Order: C-alpha cells, then sequence, then structure tokens
RNA sequence: AACUAGCUCUACUAUC
DNA sequence: CTACCGATAAGCACTCGGATAGTAGAGTTTTTTTTTGGTT
DNA sequence: ACCAAAAAAAAAAATTCTCCTTCGAGTGCTTATCGGTAA
C-alpha cells in the first residue's frame, strides 16, 4: 500500500534482457520510426525501419525505459541501456 | 508420497511406447493438480468448481450456469487471466505482454 | 480514419463486475413501455407501430435514427426497452437456489433458523471464503422446521431470552417442474394431526418475505447488498433486449426473417396482455391461475428451451423454439465459435508440393495469391520512392497496390482509379499493396498439436498456384503432399510482423523443447542419398566435384 | 478461413500476445462503444454531433469512456442483461 | 481437457511459477530454472566405477609414491612436492569429492550415469582443445592453486536467484548443487592434468565461456510454460496405436480418476 | 453504483458536496482542508505567478490600471503564439472585479492583516459580492452570518482591516 | 468560489513530436487545454499555480501505436460558481421580458415574475428603466441579481436567481 | 461509383 | 424403552462427447373461410 | 350476376404402449432406511 514501487537499488529481478522484452522493444520502435518518428543512430541509405531499429539496439542509444511487475502488484523498472542483450 | 506415485504411474504410461518427455513438463503437471490439500482430477467439475476467475471458468464445459452461480454470488473479476483479454480483446499480459513499456524524458535530452 | 471520431477518452478495461439487475433501476434506463405485440405495418403501411421493433430504439436500415441519435447503424449500440408483468414470476435458472434460500429462511416471520447461539452456525459464519458458508447454513438449517422464539438455554446458565420472530412452523417445500409447493403437516390443526396441507405457494408472498430479510443476513448468506439482494431473484419487469440482436433476416426472396426470439417475445406479450385483461374483469378464480401458469411457462421458455422434458416449447413449424441458453451454449455457440475462436481476414488455403531449392525458412507462394491478399505501410521520407512505384503500377501486376488511404478516411480504389497517373502520396499516409518477398507470414496445418505446426516463413513468389516449401519442415507439420493443406495469415501492422520475426522463425524452432531433442532433420530422398555418398568404397570424377563446388552457395572460392 | 481453439493455444504458448489482439480485433469485430462508470453498463446515449455522451437514468455528463472490444463480446453482453445478469469498470478497486 | 486446464500458469520474474491468482506451484520452474531447451543427455561420471577405479581415476598425493602424478605434467612439477597447503587443499577436495559420491549413491538407487543436464561440458572441452593447438608433449603452466580456487570461484558466480537475503541463498545453492557437484566431478586436478591437458589461458576460456552457457541457459522470464507443457505431453497421447491396462484408456483413467482401476495389483518386496 | 449521490443543491451558505470534499487528499499523501482564499487573497497570488511567467517569457524571448494588466496576460500568451484566449480576459475583466480592493496596496495590506488574525476567509470574501460596505445588506442576505455571531462582533473584527482599505 | 487545488490530467503525444523539446511542448500544450477550461465539477478553470516544478514523471506507450500518454499532476487558480449568491453585473444583452445581467464570465437570466416587488420594476415590457430604488439601462448597467440555478450543461457556466426576496435588485 | 453476399435442417466426402 | 444420529445404498438427476474443410438438396404452418374485386 | 383469389382466422392434436434408443459414461446430489446406541 506504500507506493508499490522500488528504488533502482536493491532490484531483484535479472539483469539480462530478456527475448519477450527484445521483441517487444524491437517491434514498438520499428512502429516508431515507421510513422516518422525521429531517428538518433545515423543510417547508411538502409530502408527497412526494422533493420534500423535493430542498429540501434547494437549501437545502444535507445530512449527507452522497460516497466516490470511482480505478481504482488508492486512493480519496478529498468532503462534499456543498463541492461545487456546477449539473446 | 501420492504426488510421487501419481509421477511415477504417469511417467510409465507415457514411457511405454514413443518415449520420452522431459520431467518438468509432468513434475509441473502433477503438482499443479495436487496442489490443493488433496487432489482433483480434470472434470468439468474436478477443477472447474475452484475459487478463479469467472470468465476462463465459463469457456469449458459450462456454459451459461456458471455465469448464473457468479451474478447471484455477485462476485467479480480482475481479469489477470488470459482469457479474460481474449474475451475482452485486449492484450493479455503474455510473452512480450508480460510488462509494460514506458518512457523516459532524460535519456532524450542527454542524446538530443 | 478516425471511426466517425468521439471525443471521449478511452481506457482498457481493468475488472468486471457480476450482479443482478434492481427492478427500478433496469425500469429508469429503458425506453420503451411496449404494449403493441404487432411489430410492423401499423395499419399496415410501413414504419413500424410504436410498440416493439423500435418505437424509439435501434434503427432498421438506412433510417438513420439510432433514437434519434442519428448515429447510422454500424454506429449504433443499441438501447433497451422494458416490459411489465401483473403478477410476479419466477427465473429457471434462479430455481435451486431460491429453494434453497426459502428453506434456509424461515417465512411467516422472515427470519433465520440459527442465529449464533449455537457453535455450529457460528463456525460457518468463520469460514468466509465466499460460498462454502452458505453450503454449511444450508445443510444446517434443513432441521428445525418450526420457528422459535426463545432458543439459548444452556449458554446461559438455565435461563432463555427471546431471538425468533414467529412462533409458526416452516412447512416442507417440494418442487415440480415450473412449480413448487409447501407441505404444512405441523402434527397439529392438520389433516387427523399427522395428513399434511398441499398449498403451492404464491410468489409474491415469497418475494414480500425476502424483502423482510435483514441486509446483514444476506451477507450471512453471501449476497452482496449493492449488487445481489434476494428480492431481486425473483422476476417483475423483464428487460427488452435491442433490435441488433434480433436481426430481420429476409431470407432471400421476400420474407421478413423474424427471429425466433421475437416470436417468442410477441407471444409473451400476448400472454401479459390476456392475463391482465383476465384479471381486470370478473376473475372466476379458476382460470387465472391457468393464465399465470401460461405466462409463467412462456417466460420460462424463453429464458430457457431445455428445462426437464414434460414440456418442449415446440415453435409454430415444429422445431423447437430457440431460447438464450441454446443460442450461447457451448460447442459453436456464441463463445467457442464466436467468441473464443473466430474467423480472420487476410488469409488463403491450398494443396502443397515440395521444393528441393527454396532454403527452409522461406514459403513458396503463388504469384496470383500473392496479388490477392494485402498489406499497409505508412508514407516515410524512406520509402517514397517504392511505393509511389507500386501505387504507378496499379492493381494488376505482382509489385503493385490496392488502396490508397490519405491522412482522412478516404478509401481509393484502384480498379476504378479514374486518376491513376495523378496522385503523389504525401507524408503520413497509408498504402495496401501486394506482398513482394521477403515479408513476414503465418503457416499452419490444423490440427495443432505443439508449440509447431504453426511458424513464420519468408516469402517467395512462384507461378503454378499452388504452395511450396522445403523437405525437411515436413515432418514437423506432420503433412503430406497427396492432397492436404495449410493455412496462411499474414499481420496487419509493423508491431506485429516483427512480433513474429523473432519468436516463429523456423530458425529459432530447430529444437524442440518437448523433446530436448531437435524437430528437424532431413528425409528419406536425401537421407538415402547421401548414405549412397559417404561410403568408402565411392569416388568422384573431376566434372562433377566441380559443379559441386559451384553447387554450394557458401563456396569459399577454394578447390 | 476459421481460427480455431488450438491455433490460439499454439499462439499462447508463443506468447506473440500483440500479434494475437491484431489479429482477433483488426481481422474481425474490431467495435467501439462508450460506458458509464457509474452504471458500469453497456447504456449510454451520445449524440456525436452535439459532443455529448449522457447517460440517462445514471444523469452523470461526465462518467464517460469509450472501449474497444469484440462485437461479439458486446453483444454477448446485450443478451447476458437481457437474460438479466454485468458490471464494468476502468481501473482497480482493491490494491 | 488438459490443454484448457493450464492455461494461466507461468513463470513470473522471481523465478516462481504462479496461477492467474498468485498460487505459487513451482517456487523454480523445473526446480532447476533451466530453460527446456538448454539440456542434453550428458553422462555424469562421478557414481559409476569401482571404489578402486574411482580411487585411481581422482585420488592424488605428492607425499605418497602411489597416487602421486610425474611431475613431467606441470613446469613446476618437481619442487610442487612437499608443500603442506597444496595437500591440505587437495584432501579437502578428495573429501569434497566422496561426500559428493555419497550424495548421488543416495539420489540414485540404480546408479544410471546418463542424465538430463544443462550446458554441456564436453564439447568445450574438445573444441578449447583444438582452439589452441594443445600438444602431447609440452608441460602445463597453470599451478594448482589456479584451479583449486577457479573451480570454486566459478561454482559460486554461476547465479541463478538474483536475491540479498538467506532464504533465497539457502535456494541458490539448493538450486544448482546437482550441477555444481557435476562440474567438479568433469573438472578435477588429476583429470584436468592427465588427459586435458589445458593451459592457463585456455583454463580461463573455458571458465569464461561456462559461466555464459549457464547464464544464457536460464529459463527465460515470462513464458507460459504451462501451456507448453499440456501440449507437449498431449501430442504423443494420439501418435500411438494400442493382462494389465495401459494405453489412452488407462491415461483417461488416471487423468480422470475415476475410483475403479481394474488392475489395481500392488506389488510387495 | 447505487447512484452514490452523497450531494446537496447549493445554497447561500454553501454546503458543501462531495466532491469538494472539505477534508482533500494530496499527492504526497498528506490530509488537509478545501484550500479556499477570499476575494483579496487570490489576486496576490495571480500577480506571482503572472510575474514568474515574466522571467519564464523573457527566458523564451532570447529564443491599479487593470487594462494595462489585462494587455499584459496578453502579452504573456502572444509570446508563445497569437493569443485567443478571450474567455481568460473577460473572466480577468472581473479579476480584479473579484478582487474587493481595487488598488493593490489596500487589498494587499488587507491580506497581511487578515493572514495573523487566520480568520476563516469565507466571511471576508462574502464582502465584495455586491458593492456595498453596510453590513445590513448582507445579513438581510446571508442568515448564517447573523446565526455563527451577532454582527457587531463581525464590525469589532472588520474594523481593524476596514480601514486601510478603500471599496471600489 | 476561489479554490486553488493541485488537478491531475491525462494528456497523449503524438509520436512525431518525441525530441529533447518535447517537455517544453508538454508544457505549452498544457497551457492551452487548462488555460480558460470550463468544467462541470470545477466551474471555469482560470489559470494554472507554479508553471515550473509541475511533475511529468514518466509515460506509458501505447501498444497500438507510437502515441505516449502522460499523467500530470498541477496546481491551479479555479473559480466555482455557487448558488445563493448575489452578484452584480453588466447588463450586456437587453430582452423585453427580463433584462439579462452578464456577470463577468457566467451569465444572469431573470424574468418579470422573478423580479422584486418591494423594488417595483417596469421589467414586463422592456428592461426596467430608472424607478423607485434604483434601475439602469446601459451595457454597463450593473445591477444586483442573485444565482440560484447553476446548470453545467455547456461547456460554461450558467446562473439564474430569483430576484424577489429579501434585498434583491438593483440600487 | 447507386454498398451487399447473408439461417437452420439432414446426407456425402477431404485430410488426419 | 426412544429418540438420535448415521452410514449405507438406492435412486435420480445430472451433462459430456476431436480439428478443419468442401458439397448438394429440401423445406423454412395448414386448413378453412370469408370477402371483395376481377370477371362476363 | 359468377366466382376466384387471397387474406384472415383458427387448429388440425390423437393412439399408446412407455417402446422412446442406444448413450453410456461416469459423478454428484437426494432420499430412504435399516441399524446401531447412549439416556
Ligand atoms: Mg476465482
Ligand atoms: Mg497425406
Ligand atoms: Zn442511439
Ligand atoms: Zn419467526
Ligand atoms: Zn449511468
Amino acid at each position: 500500500l506504500k507506493e508499490k514501487a522500488i528504488p533502482k537499488d536493491q532490484r531483484a529481478t535479472t539483469p539480462y534482457m530478456t527475448k519477450y522484452e527484445r521483441a517487444r522493444i524491437l517491434g514498438t520502435r520499428a512502429l516508431q520510426i515507421s510513422m516518422n518518428a525521429p531517428v538518433f543512430v545515423d543510417l547508411e541509405g538502409e530502408t527497412d525501419p526494422l533493420r534500423i531499429a535493430m542498429k540501434e539496439l547494437a549501437e545502444k542509444k535507445i530512449p527507452l525505459v522497460i516497466r516490470r511487475y511482480l505478481p504482488d502488484g508492486s512493480f519496478e523498472d529498468w532503462s534499456v541501456e543498463e541492461l545487456i542483450v546477449d539473446l | 508420497a501420492g504426488r510421487a506415485a501419481l509421477y511415477k504411474e504417469v511417467y510409465n504410461v507415457i514411457a511405454s511406447d514413443g518415449s520420452y518427455v522431459n520431467y518438468r513438463h509432468m513434475a509441473l503437471l502433477v503438482d499443479v493438480m495436487t496442489t490443493q490439500g488433496g487432489l482433483t482430477s480434470v472434470t468439468r467439475h474436478g477443477f472447474n468448481r475452484s475459487n478463479t476467475g469467472a470468465l476462463m471458468r465459463c469457456s469449458f464445459e459450462e456454459t451459461v450456469e456458471i455465469l448464473f452461480e457468479a451474478g447471484a454470488s455477485a462476485e467479480l473479476d480482475d481479469c489477470r487471466g488470459v482469457s479474460e483479454n481474449v474475451i475482452l480483446g485486449q492484450m493479455a499480459p503474455i510473452g512480450t505482454g508480460a510488462f509494460d513499456v514506458m518512457i523516459d524524458e532524460e535519456s532524450l535530452v542527454k542524446y538530443m | 480514419v478516425g471511426q466517425q471520431y468521439s471525443s471521449a477518452p478511452l481506457r482498457t478495461v481493468k475488472e468486471v463486475q457480476f450482479g443482478l439487475f434492481s427492478p427500478e433501476e433496469v425500469r429508469a434506463i429503458s425506453v420503451a413501455k411496449i404494449r403493441f405485440p404487432e411489430t410492423m405495418d401499423e395499419t399496415q403501411t410501413r414504419a413500424k407501430i410504436g410498440g416493439l421493433n423500435d418505437p424509439r430504439l435501434g434503427s432498421i436500415d438506412r433510417n438513420l435514427k439510432c433514437q434519434t441519435c442519428q448515429e447510422g447503424m454500424n454506429e449504433c449500440p443499441g438501447h433497451f426497452g422494458h416490459i411489465d408483468l401483473a403478477k410476479p414470476v419466477f427465473h429457471v435458472g434462479f430455481i435451486a437456489k431460491i429453494k434453497k434460500v426459502c428453506e434456509c429462511v424461515c417465512m411467516h416471520c422472515g427470519k433465520l433458523l440459527l442465529d449464533e447461539h449455537n457453535e455450529l452456525m457460528r463456525q460457518a459464519l468463520a469460514i468466509k471464503d465466499s460460498k462454502k458458508r452458505f453450503a454449511a447454513i444450508w445443510t444446517l438449517c434443513k432441521t428445525k422446521m418450526v420457528c422459535e422464539t426463545d432458543v439459548p438455554s444452556e449458554d446461559d446458565p438455565t435461563q432463555l431470552v427471546s431471538r425468533g420472530g414467529c412462533g409458526n412452523t416452516q412447512p416442507t417445500i417440494r418442487k415440480d417442474g415450473l412449480k413448487l409447493v409447501g407441505s404444512w403437516k405441523k402434527d397439529r390443526a392438520t389433516g387427523d394431526a399427522d395428513e399434511p396441507e398441499l398449498r403451492v405457494l404464491s410468489t409474491e408472498e415469497i418475494l414480500n418475505i425476502f424483502k423482510h430479510i435483514s441486509v446483514k443476513d444476506f451477507t450471512s448468506l453471501g449476497f452482496n447488498e449493492v449488487f445481489s439482494r434476494p428480492e431481486w431473484m425473483i422476476l417483475t419487469c423483464l428487460p427488452v433486449p435491442p433490435p441488433p440482436v434480433r436481426p430481420s433476416i429476409s431470407f432471400n426472396e421476400s420474407q421478413r426473417g423474424e427471429d425466433d426470439l421475437t416470436f417468442k417475445l410477441a407471444d409473451i406479450l400476448k400472454a401479459n396482455i390476456s392475463l391482465e385483461t383476465l384479471e381486470h374483469n370478473g376473475a372466476p378464480h379458476h382460470a387465472i391461475e391457468e393464465a399465470e401458469s401460461l405466462l409463467q411457462f412462456h417466460v420460462a421458455t424463453y429464458m430457457d428451451n431445455d428445462i426437464a422434458g414434460q414440456p418442449q416449447a415446440l415453435q409454430k413449424s415444429g422445431r423447437p423454439v430457440k431460447s438464450i441458453r441454446a443460442r450461447l451454449k457451448g460447442k459453436e455457440g456464441r463463445i467457442r465459435g464466436n467468441l473464443m475462436g473466430k474467423r480472420v481476414d487476410f488469409s488463403a488455403r491450398t494443396v502443397i508440393s515440395g521444393d528441393p531449392n527454396l532454403e527452409l525458412d522461406q514459403v513458396g507462394v503463388p504469384k496470383s495469391i500473392a496479388k490477392t491478399l494485402t498489406y499497409p505501410e505508412v508514407v516515410t521520407p524512406y520509402n517514397i520512392d517504392r511505393l509511389t512505384q507500386l501505387v504507378r503500377n496499379g492493381p494488376n501486376e505482382h509489385p503493385g497496390a490496392k488502396y490508397v488511404i490519405r491522412d482522412s478516411g478516404d478509401r481509393i480504389d484502384l480498379r476504378y482509379s479514374k486518376r491513376a497517373g495523378d496522385i503523389q502520396l504525401q507524408y503520413g499516409w497509408k498504402v495496401e499493396r501486394h506482398i513482394m518477398d521477403n515479408d513476414p507470414v503465418l503457416f499452419n496445418r490444423q490440427p495443432s498439436l505443439h508449440k509447431m505446426s504453426m511458424m513464420a516463413h519468408r516469402v517467395k513468389v512462384i507461378p503454378y498456384s499452388t504452395f511450396r516449401l522445403n523437405l525437411s519442415v515436413t515432418s514437423p507439420y506432420n503433412a503430406d503432399f497427396d492432397g492436404d493443406e495449410m493455412n496462411l495469415h499474414v499481420p496487419q501492422s509493423e508491431e506485429t510482423r516483427a512480433e513474429l520475426s523473432q519468436l516463429c522463425a523456423v530458425p529459432l524452432q530447430i529444437v524442440s523443447p518437448q523433446s530436448n531433442k531437435p524437430c528437424m532433420g532431413i528425409v528419406q530422398d536425401t537421407l538415402c542419398g547421401i548414405r549412397k555418398l559417404t561410403l568408402r568404397d565411392t569416388f568422384i570424377e573431376l566434372d562433377q566435384v566441380l559443379n559441386m563446388l559451384y553447387w554450394v552457395p557458401d563456396w569459399d572460392g577454394v578447390i | 478461413l476459421r481460427f480455431g481453439e488450438m491455433e490460439r493455444d499454439c499462439m499462447i504458448a508463443h506468447g506473440a500476445a500483440s500479434f494475437l489482439k491484431e489479429r482477433l480485433m483488426e481481422a474481425s469485430d474490431a467495435f467501439r462503444v462508450h460506458i458509464c462508470g457509474i452504471c458500469g453498463l453497456m447504456t449510454v446515449i451520445a449524440k456525436l454531433n452535439h459532443n455529448q455522451f449522457e447517460c440517462k437514468g445514471c444523469d452523470n455528463k461526465i462518467d464517460i469512456y469509450q472501449i474497444h472490444i469484440p462485437y461479439a463480446a458486446k453483444l454477448l453482453f446485450q443478451e447476458l442483461m437481457a437474460m438479466n445478469i454485468p458490471r464494468l469498470y476502468t481501473d482497480r478497486s482493491r490494491d | 481437457r488438459l490443454v484448457k486446464a493450464l492455461e494461466d500458469i507461468m513463470v513470473h520474474y522471481d523465478n516462481t511459477t504462479r496461477n492467474s491468482l498468485g498460487n505459487v506451484i513451482q517456487f523454480i520452474y523445473g526446480e532447476d530454472g533451466m530453460d527446456a531447451a538448454h539440456i542434453e543427455k550428458q553422462s555424469l561420471d562421478t557414481i559409476g566405477g569401482s571404489d578402486a577405479a574411482f580411487e585411481k581415476r581422482y585420488r592424488v598425493d605428492l607425499l605418497n609414491t602411489d597416487h602421486t602424478l610425474d611431475p613431467s605434467l606441470l613446469e613446476s612439477g618437481s619442487e610442487i612436492l612437499g608443500d603442506l597447503k597444496l595437500q591440505v587443499l587437495l584432501d579437502e577436495e578428495y573429501k569434497q569429492l566422496v561426500k559428493d559420491r555419497k550424495f548421488l549413491r543416495e539420489v540414485f538407487v540404480d546408479g544410471e550415469a546418463n542424465w538430463p543436464l544443462p550446458v554441456n561440458i564436453r564439447r568445450i572441452i574438445q573444441n578449447a582443445q583444438q582452439t589452441f593447438h594443445i600438444d602431447h608433449t609440452k608441460p602445463s603452466d597453470l599451478t594448482i592453486k589456479d584451479i583449486v580456487l577457479g573451480v570454486k570461484d566459478l561454482q559460486e558466480n554461476l547465479l541463478v536467484l538474483r536475491g540479498k537475503n538467506e532464504i533465497i541463498q539457502n535456494a541458490q545453492r539448493d538450486a544448482v548443487t546437482l550441477f555444481c557437484c557435476l562440474l567438479r566431478s568433469r573438472l578435477a586436478t588429476r583429470r584436468v592434468l592427465q588427459e586435458y591437458r589445458l593451459t592457463k589461458q585456455a583454463f580461463d576460456w573455458v571458465l569464461s565461456n561456462i559461466e555464459a552457457q549457464f547464464l544464457r541457459s536460464v529459463v527465460h522470464p515470462g513464458e507460459m510454460v504451462g501451456v507448453l507443457a499440456a501440449q507437449s505431453i498431449g501430442e504423443p497421447a494420439t501418435q500411438m496405436t494400442l493382462k494389465v491396462t495401459s494405453g489412452v484408456p488407462r491415461l483417461k483413467e488416471i487423468l480422470n480418476v475415476a475410483k475403479n482401476m481394474k488392475t489395481p495389483s500392488l506389488t510387495v518386496y | 453504483r447505487l447512484k452514490k449521490v452523497e450531494e446537496e443543491e447549493n445554497a447561500a451558505t454553501l454546503q458543501l458536496g462531495q466532491e469538494f470534499q472539505l477534508k482533500q487528499i494530496n499527492h504526497q499523501g498528506e490530509e488537509e482542508e478545501l484550500i479556499a482564499l477570499n476575494l483579496s487573497e487570490a489576486r496576490l497570488v495571480i500577480k506571482e505567478a503572472l510575474v514568474e511567467r515574466r522571467r519564464a517569457f523573457k527566458r523564451s524571448q532570447k529564443k491599479e490600471t487593470r487594462e494595462k494588466e489585462l494587455e499584459s496576460i496578453d502579452v504573456l500568451l502572444e509570446q508563445t503564439t497569437g493569443g485567443n484566449n478571450k474567455d481568460l480576459k473577460n473572466t480577468m475583466q472581473y479579476l480584479t472585479n473579484f478582487s474587493r480592493f481595487r488598488d493593490q496596496e489596500t487589498v494587499g495590506a488587507v491580506i497581511q492583516l487578515l493572514k495573523s488574525t487566520g480568520l476563516h476567509p469565507f466571511e471576508v470574501a462574502q464582502l465584495g459580492s455586491l458593492a456595498c460596505d453596510t453590513a445590513d445588506e448582507a445579513k438581510t442576505l446571508i442568515p448564517s452570518l447573523n446565526n455563527k455571531i451577532s454582527d457587531d462582533e463581525l464590525e469589532r473584527i472588520l474594523k481593524e482591516l476596514s480601514n486601510l482599505e478603500t471599496l471600489y | 468560489m476561489f479554490f486553488i487545488k493541485d488537478l491531475s490530467l491525462n494528456i497523449t503525444l503524438h509520436p512525431s513530436f518525441f525530441g529533447p523539446r518535447m517537455k517544453q511542448y508538454l508544457k505549452t500544450k498544457l497551457l492551452e487545454e487548462v488555460e480558460g477550461s470550463c468544467t462541470g465539477k470545477f466551474g471555469y478553470i482560470l489559470c494554472v499555480l507554479d508553471y515550473d516544478n509541475i511533475d511529468i514523471q514518466r509515460g506509458r506507450i501505447l501498444p497500438t501505436d507510437g502515441s505516449a500518454e502522460f499523467n500530470v499532476k498541477y496546481r491551479a487558480v479555479v473559480f466555482k460558481p455557487f448558488k445563493g449568491e448575489v452578484v452584480d453585473g453588466t447588463v450586456v444583452s437587453c430582452s423585453q421580458h427580463g433584462f439579462e445581467v452578464q456577470v463577468g464570465p457566467m451569465k444572469v437570466f431573470v424574468t418579470k415574475h422573478l423580479m422584486p416587488q418591494d423594488l417595483t420594476f417596469n421589467a414586463g415590457s422592456n428592461p426596467p428603466s430608472y424607478q423607485s430604488s434604483e434601475d439602469v439601462i446601459t451595457i454597463k448597467s450593473r445591477i444586483r441579481v442573485k444565482i440560484e440555478g447553476c446548470i453545467s450543461q455547456v461547456s460554461s457556466i450558467h446562473a439564474i436567481g430569483s430576484i424577489k426576496e429579501d434585498y434583491l435588485g438593483a440600487i
């Protein structure tokens, strides 16, 4: 009942961004830049939005933060960059 | 001991031919059946008549009568089950849905 | 582009509450006070009489009333009217529960048999799960057929104080189909002090009793005060559903296509008006009860067709009338055919053959069917050239389009396309075009037995309409090449097509979690060939090895 | 073509929830209605041209929200309370 | 019926397993947290063999002539003899191994060695051997202290429960005990020097690869494992043809008890 | 939800409704009374807000005679984009008329004197309803003014501040 | 009347505006919709408080599209008209049945019968002239009229008050 | 560019 | 001797029954009467 | 004056047995009922 959140310390969630989260972020940015969002990573004349998003993820300048839930109801969050992508 | 024996039996049945499958599946099955203080068969009236969301229950072998019972008891559902979303036509907290997608400003400021 | 935009906030739905209708509020939300049992052609021209069938509710066709909300027909969610009944009637679903309740409460005073002075009902109150305590109370109040007034004898030292309302004795209760009766045996004031009085209970009596129960006793019995109070168990003011649940199909020559339920409603209205006029005049009091029985019968049938089989509720045709329960009953009724599973758009189905040349992840797709389906995008500073080329191409060659969706909801057909070489497609627009190559796509072969039987695929475009795929992926689909078929699905937004390219691509499905060993493989042709090759006693000459080294796409270029 | 139980179940196994929603909604009903949170019911009446959305009976010119649900589901609801039984809200109530 | 019974049940971001009510059914999914993919029929080694064979495979003592190793394997293979620190550490390792042997003999009465486990160690050993042109002649540069520490360090760094309290620590040790015992079995000092011959560089390489793969092997938090299990068990049910009941009727009998067995016979020893 | 009315049709006594709850929650979670200030106090707060956007708009640029104040607020509007905020003007036209004292100094001094007293803002706020300082008219209008305390007590409190103030 | 309190508003941002300047864009937008607001509950919202230090904590991307939603909490200056109160104001519009007083933002309309009897007005035929106590017909023409009926049907507050009561009428 | 195909009732098949 | 459970069985009363496809074929009130307009 | 179409108004609805008929499956809920037993 007390504000149902947590500081960015003492976080018990895994430090590895999971494949579901990967696909979600990729699709979200694909739709985002798809309908003319501001782009951040320099293009190479590559037209496909989804591959642009993948290049952004590899280059790691994604301006997103990921929300995270626990069965109790209290939530937790992360920023994309502090996660590490391996999968 | 009951769950142990039941797992043994079902593993025997499956391994009788065309074996096999990983132990974890059977373990999960026997447990989710037995975590009730007893045991319950998977019938129209074994597990379905148990404290659980309304719609997902009514989506199996018990069409309307269950709704009547719900309305009479006037209970409520929080719709955190997959069915409840599906009937409700909203993204259920599944896979990609198991988390929210949140936005930040400060990173946007930092990298312009 | 806005579906007739509404300036109202939108939000998801997080919670659903279940309950009954209190008669007063359902009457409040009503719009019609339906009297006439006729439906259409007043005297008898057009413009359905202000009885049934929109006095002031859901429109009919091309007349945008919507109860004068002008919200066409597609927008019209419907509106409700209400009907009135001379006498209270039961509710077939709500019969066993009401019987248990009646046994549980002491009529003629409107009180509980058991009250917090024995331990037993106290523990029953203690077990507050939701409902089981109701069963406990029911099985504890089966006995004590007589209402008491001074129960507590030994909790207090020897005395006894007053808690009971009446000194009367509650008759035993039974039911016969649509009706229930009480048995006043009572061991006194009866036939030879033993022969009981068999009296059929009057509904309204029960309903008065039901009001007289105290509020907390509902909680005791599990009724939620604000949402389900027992007196609402009985039906008094039956609500009326709107038109869009009872269409007028007009089956193919000139019929009116009147549904089963609307005839049922007309019949019940006839019953109501008949009972009203009968009782209003000199009631002989030997037919009014029959009118009551008939009216309850009709409402019962309308609420449900399939009570214990003493009646059948046959229609005026011979097939039995069809009610709500039958309408939405399981197995293709309104849930498993119309809610949980559906017919979708953007799909195709055909027969298939092998291909020893297409790579594993793609799928052979037929040029014509490729033109048939479509897919929208959004106009970008990146896609403008290609999109322009396609819309120039037209809807009658592969790399083409079929619709242009601009900023506003302006569907522009390219089949007519009186201005083909005109449009220039400024930014932020949507263009539905054909399926070019390397597009994500869903492939599936019902029945589905495991995680596989449906994965993603890239797309090649092939003549000779059929489907083509790789021999390797065969076994997981468990499909032949004799005459079998699969099903095709195509995403509709960038989000989804992305969502498929990372969790359903057959590259990502090599190892089956089901049996912790790969579900892929190679099959009879290639297997036999490799065995006939990779054995010591064979060899090869110069030409063929060169052709082989050229065959492998990933050849380094070294002999 | 028909989308069936087991197909949906396999989708669930994959977990492509967003694709599930899109395929089940846009290839299908994709209907929109407003409700009265005070009602929790399916009964509000609107005047798009007049920008009025009042729920008569609940006489509230504020408690208005629009929800995207499948036409089939709302249908279900009409016969459901026509069967005389279902409130709806738009937020938690127990935490 | 099966698929309609375990829809909601799944794994949340606490490595736990709840229905759509929050009821826990598996505190750790599969009691391992290892995804169903990352399993091989890898071969355990400690359980098998005879006591003498086990001793010869693992026992080693510098101060004794019998189980001592040849100095030629180690660059510092001669002067290493005599130190009390090294002998003490080796004895501690041997005690750990024999305790593990007792444990495994307890867990499996049959003693069958092959079992389904997370990430393999064999393959990485072979490819490490290849990736450095390791020969059969040169001695080994890495020292005993190196490996005897690194083994514990690696088994410690493996993490499945990102916790901080006591109970989580207990479970985390518990949840990985079999894998750590197996790893200890495969990475015996005697085995390493006498057959594996690894260099210190390659040793660090394999340690890092082991850790990376193990982290790769965690269950992805957020899949609907219950549906997967149900559909998986269902699949073979159809694909099967056929004085003791068996087959699909028996399957239904257990799955739907139905207190009537027709073969209720029982076994007595 | 059974209509959850808990409301009363507004009266001269200002009977507070549920949605105008007497004790209101806060985002931080503190519980406090329904924040209301008299006709006098609001005007200076508005002036402070206006001068705050004055600094904010001189920051945006580098990228007592009510009419000039209206045009100044208009300038606040057009510094961002062309001002069509007519209703804000018309209310602001009456905003100085909301304030009991027209001159800035008189209303301000009334505020600093009342803040020490801690008197209910309703009592002094009822003053500016009509252009009248005679109390008898207000006592006739609002009986609760007589009921809560007699008139003469009202003026023995009032004359401490009415001396500095000059009405419209 | 003068109630100042923190208010929460839901704001949807189109994704194309996802630039580092968005915070300024959000502040500007909130300025347009909030200022001059006239809601049924709070009456008409006249201006915000403490323009800087408003909390914009974070935002949720809509699942269907790039639209992002933000919930913001801000203190503001708002007036709430209340019934039973007497306000003098300009007679902007003149009608034969009864003079219509515009009390600043909100409007007051009164008929001939509501008109006070102690202060006899010739209001039936036309807007009342100069008579017994005092009454005027000009554009400024402030007339003391009560408020007894508040209507929030439209995006504004309309007030009606009977004038046949103790001390009601122009003086 | 005038905007709709369309219900149930039994028989036969198609893969599995 | 006497209600006081009570466990046992008998009954009786329940509702359930693979996934898709594609056909084509017949009938979706009946009879009786009265009325009145087409007819010669 | 003849009559024919058609629309409107009412009911054909009785033979008889329980055969319905094989769907039998189980399971759960109700009810009789000997049967014992402590006061
Ligand atoms: Mg529940
Ligand atoms: Mg075949
Ligand atoms: Zn309407
Ligand atoms: Zn009584
Ligand atoms: Zn309402």
